């Protein structure tokens, strides 16, 4: 997180952190007890799935104070539209081992109903956004979560308002933008599958994922993240589906 | 009218035929008899947090 601050401990619940081998690889959003919504470029690179590690309840990296719970995640599921390589349709849902136990620290987000996304979250200006990224472009990590709040723009408003480069990869419907063009707040690398999380009438909703930018907080540019609401039917059709064997599984989407 | 503010319901809104709206909230929450209302039922509903609402 570029430009942000420390989320308060505690004021995150949902903000999941996902490990391979021990080290730093992506954020999360917890949604329910044993399911985490993340990004699917996350998992590009993984050939040792069984190393995949989730923290909740995780704030500061450098001291473990009893609230973190870690669970091995049982699988990995991607929509058979996610290219390795690029961005679109960069989603991920993940189910852990075993469920997680709610306390003050550890929280799900609500995941909204697609119509009500839509027709009203999607309005809603501001959101926040987490994780334990970079703190700056071509910068070091975070050693405590940190939180940005960042104002949402329409795709149109996007697109001629954004420095055009080249080979930039297209803003599609699965997509959305969200941050300032002033060089001094976004996402970052390592925030990716974090929540950006929109508050409505005292309850916070996933809208959105942390997904890709040029660079991080570049001038002329804004920070993409994932539009949840297009996936919502797709993540509940495989939340009341049994576990498959192997760690990976490539869904249909629609 | 669901389509207008969220047709006043707190969270979750469905559109009946005719003018029958029906609001609804997530798992963990109960409907208030206002019917627009909702109010958790369990102790760690989905989207609040606990060190602040404990405030
Ligand atoms: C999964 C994540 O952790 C990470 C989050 C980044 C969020 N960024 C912002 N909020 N600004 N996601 C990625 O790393 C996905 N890829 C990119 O963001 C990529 C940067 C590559 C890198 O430096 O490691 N940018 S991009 O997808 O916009 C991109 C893609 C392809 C080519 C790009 C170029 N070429 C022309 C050199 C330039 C700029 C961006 C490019
Ligand atoms: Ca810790």
């Amino acid at each position: 997180i570029v430009g942000g601050k420390v989320c308060p401990k505690g004021e995150c619940p949902w903000q999941v952190l996902l490990l391979v081998n021990g080290a730093q690889l992506c954020g999360g959003t917890l949604i329910n007890t044993i399911w985490v919504v993340s990004a699917a470029h996350c998992f590009d690179k993984i050939k040792n799935w069984r190393n995949l590690i989730a923290v909740l309840g995780e704030h500061d990296l450098s001291e473990h104070d009893g609230d973190e719970q870690s669970r091995r995640v049982a699988q990995v599921i991607i929509p058979s539209t996610y290219v390795p390589g690029t961005t679109n349709h960069d989603i991920a849902l993940l189910r852990l081992h075993q469920p997680v136990v709610l306390t003050d620290h550890v929280v799900p987000l609500c995941l909204p109903e697609r119509t009500f996304s839509e027709r009203t979250l999607a309005f809603v200006r501001f959101s926040l956004v987490s994780g334990w990224g970079q703190l700056l472009d071509r910068g070091a990590t975070a050693l405590e979560l940190m939180v940005l709040n960042v104002p949402r723009l329409m795709t149109q408003d996007c697109l001629q308002q954004s420095r055009k480069v080249g080979d930039s990869p297209n803003i599609t419907e699965y997509m959305f933008c969200a941050g300032y063009s002033d060089g001094s707040k976004d996402s970052c690398k390592g925030d990716s599958g974090g929540p950006h999380a929109t508050h409505y009438r005292g309850t916070w909703y996933l809208t959105g994922i942390v997904s890709w930018g040029q660079g991080c907080a570049t001038v002329g540019h804004f920070g993409v993240y994932t539009r949840v609401s297009q996936y919502i039917e797709w993540l509940q059709k495989l939340m009341r589906s049994e576990p498959r064997p192997g760690v990976l599984l490539r869904a249909p989407f629609p | 009218i669901c389509v207008n503010e969220n047709g006043g319901c707190e969270q979750y809104c469905s559109d009946h035929t005719g003018t029958k709206r029906s609001c609804r909230c997530h798992e963990g929450y109960s409907l208030l008899a206002d019917g627009v209302s909702c109010t958790p039922t369990v102790e760690y509903p989905c989207g609040k947090i606990p060190i602040l609402e404990k405030r």
